[PDB]
Protein backbone atom coordinates (compact mmCIF):
# COMPACT_ATOMS: atom_id res chain seq x y z
CA UNK A 1 0.00 0.00 0.00
CA UNK A 2 0.79 3.68 -0.35
CA UNK A 3 3.92 4.88 1.44
CA UNK A 4 3.72 7.33 4.32
CA UNK A 5 4.96 10.91 4.06
CA UNK A 6 7.71 11.20 6.87
CA UNK A 7 10.91 10.58 4.76
CA UNK A 8 10.32 13.75 2.79
CA UNK A 9 9.62 15.89 5.88
CA UNK A 10 12.60 17.33 7.81
CA UNK A 11 12.28 20.37 10.02
CA UNK A 12 13.54 19.46 13.50
CA UNK A 13 16.89 17.80 12.91
CA UNK A 14 18.24 21.33 13.43
CA UNK A 15 17.44 21.21 17.14
CA UNK A 16 17.56 17.44 17.12
CA UNK A 17 21.27 17.05 17.64
CA UNK A 18 23.90 18.60 19.86
CA UNK A 19 26.21 20.18 17.18
CA UNK A 20 23.34 22.54 16.28
CA UNK A 21 24.05 24.36 19.56
CA UNK A 22 27.76 24.43 18.74
CA UNK A 23 26.99 25.49 15.18
CA UNK A 24 25.04 28.56 16.24
CA UNK A 25 27.90 29.36 18.61
CA UNK A 26 30.70 28.99 16.06
CA UNK A 27 28.88 30.80 13.24
CA UNK A 28 29.07 33.87 15.46
CA UNK A 29 32.49 33.15 16.94
CA UNK A 30 33.93 32.05 13.62
CA UNK A 31 32.77 34.38 10.90
CA UNK A 32 33.69 37.38 13.06
CA UNK A 33 36.88 35.70 14.26
CA UNK A 34 40.09 37.64 13.85
CA UNK A 35 43.14 35.74 12.55
CA UNK A 36 45.07 36.73 15.67
CA UNK A 37 44.15 38.30 19.03
CA UNK A 38 44.86 42.00 19.81
CA UNK A 39 47.54 42.42 22.54
CA UNK A 40 49.71 40.91 25.31
CA UNK A 41 49.86 44.39 26.99
CA UNK A 42 51.91 47.25 25.57
CA UNK A 43 50.95 50.43 27.49
CA UNK A 44 53.22 52.03 30.08
CA UNK A 45 54.76 54.59 27.69
CA UNK A 46 56.99 57.46 28.89
CA UNK A 47 60.22 55.54 28.05
CA UNK A 48 58.75 52.86 30.29
CA UNK A 49 56.66 51.08 27.66
CA UNK A 50 60.13 49.73 26.88
CA UNK A 51 60.59 48.75 30.55
CA UNK A 52 57.36 46.75 30.48
CA UNK A 53 58.18 45.45 27.00
CA UNK A 54 61.55 44.07 28.02
CA UNK A 55 60.59 42.73 31.40
CA UNK A 56 56.84 42.38 31.97
CA UNK A 57 55.85 40.94 28.60
CA UNK A 58 55.04 37.32 27.86
CA UNK A 59 58.53 37.19 26.31
CA UNK A 60 60.10 36.62 29.71
CA UNK A 61 59.70 36.74 33.44
CA UNK A 62 63.20 37.21 34.75
CA UNK A 63 64.71 38.86 37.81
CA UNK A 64 65.77 42.08 36.01
CA UNK A 65 62.60 44.17 36.81
CA UNK A 66 62.71 42.90 40.38
CA UNK A 67 66.27 44.22 40.74
CA UNK A 68 65.22 47.47 39.10
CA UNK A 69 62.13 47.86 41.30
CA UNK A 70 64.13 47.07 44.44
CA UNK A 71 66.80 49.59 43.52
CA UNK A 72 64.25 52.44 43.23
CA UNK A 73 63.22 52.05 46.86
CA UNK A 74 66.89 51.63 47.91
CA UNK A 75 67.72 54.92 46.15
CA UNK A 76 64.96 56.70 48.04
CA UNK A 77 65.95 55.68 51.53
CA UNK A 78 69.72 55.69 50.85
CA UNK A 79 69.62 59.37 49.87
CA UNK A 80 67.33 60.00 52.85
CA UNK A 81 69.87 58.31 55.13
CA UNK A 82 72.19 61.23 54.45
CA UNK A 83 69.17 63.49 54.97
CA UNK A 84 68.87 61.84 58.43
CA UNK A 85 72.61 61.67 59.09
CA UNK B 1 -21.95 -69.87 -37.87
CA UNK B 2 -22.66 -69.15 -34.23
CA UNK B 3 -20.70 -65.95 -34.88
CA UNK B 4 -23.17 -65.00 -37.57
CA UNK B 5 -26.12 -65.96 -35.39
CA UNK B 6 -24.92 -63.82 -32.50
CA UNK B 7 -23.85 -60.97 -34.77
CA UNK B 8 -27.26 -60.84 -36.38
CA UNK B 9 -29.27 -61.34 -33.20
CA UNK B 10 -27.33 -58.81 -31.18
CA UNK B 11 -27.15 -56.05 -33.73
CA UNK B 12 -30.72 -56.30 -34.87
CA UNK B 13 -32.69 -56.80 -31.71
CA UNK B 14 -31.30 -53.79 -29.86
CA UNK B 15 -28.47 -51.71 -31.21
CA UNK B 16 -28.28 -49.13 -28.45
CA UNK B 17 -29.86 -49.29 -25.03
CA UNK B 18 -32.02 -46.22 -24.07
CA UNK B 19 -30.43 -42.93 -22.92
CA UNK B 20 -31.84 -39.47 -22.07
CA UNK B 21 -29.90 -36.17 -22.07
CA UNK B 22 -32.35 -34.56 -19.60
CA UNK B 23 -31.55 -37.12 -16.88
CA UNK B 24 -27.81 -36.42 -17.31
CA UNK B 25 -28.25 -32.77 -16.28
CA UNK B 26 -29.20 -33.68 -12.70
CA UNK B 27 -26.04 -35.71 -12.19
CA UNK B 28 -23.59 -33.08 -13.53
CA UNK B 29 -22.62 -29.69 -12.13
CA UNK B 30 -24.50 -26.92 -13.99
CA UNK B 31 -22.80 -23.75 -15.28
CA UNK B 32 -23.40 -20.82 -12.99
CA UNK B 33 -22.05 -17.36 -13.62
CA UNK B 34 -19.58 -15.36 -11.50
CA UNK B 35 -21.38 -12.77 -9.36
CA UNK B 36 -20.57 -9.09 -9.88
CA UNK B 37 -18.03 -7.70 -12.36
CA UNK B 38 -16.70 -5.79 -9.33
CA UNK B 39 -15.06 -2.37 -9.36
CA UNK B 40 -12.26 -1.61 -6.85
CA UNK B 41 -13.22 1.06 -4.30
CA UNK B 42 -11.43 4.41 -4.75
CA UNK B 43 -8.47 3.93 -2.43
CA UNK B 44 -7.45 6.95 -0.35
CA UNK B 45 -9.58 9.23 -2.52
CA UNK B 46 -8.76 12.93 -2.26
CA UNK B 47 -6.66 15.05 0.10
CA UNK B 48 -8.88 14.19 3.13
CA UNK B 49 -6.30 11.50 3.82
CA UNK B 50 -3.38 13.78 2.87
CA UNK B 51 -4.33 16.66 5.13
CA UNK B 52 -4.81 14.06 7.84
CA UNK B 53 -1.44 12.40 7.03
CA UNK B 54 0.58 15.63 6.91
CA UNK B 55 -0.80 16.56 10.29
CA UNK B 56 -0.75 13.00 11.68
CA UNK B 57 2.79 12.33 10.78
CA UNK B 58 4.63 15.56 10.67
CA UNK B 59 7.43 13.18 11.73
CA UNK B 60 10.83 14.23 10.55
CA UNK B 61 13.51 12.01 9.12
CA UNK B 62 16.53 11.79 11.45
Amino acid sequence: VSTLIPPKVVSSKNIGSAPNAKRIANVVHFYKSLPQGPAPAIKANTRLARYKAKYFDGDNASGKPLWHFALGIIAFGYSMEYYFH
Amino acid sequence: NVIQDLYLRELKDTKLAPSTLQDAEGNVKPWNPPQKPNLPELELQGPEALKAYTEQNVETAH
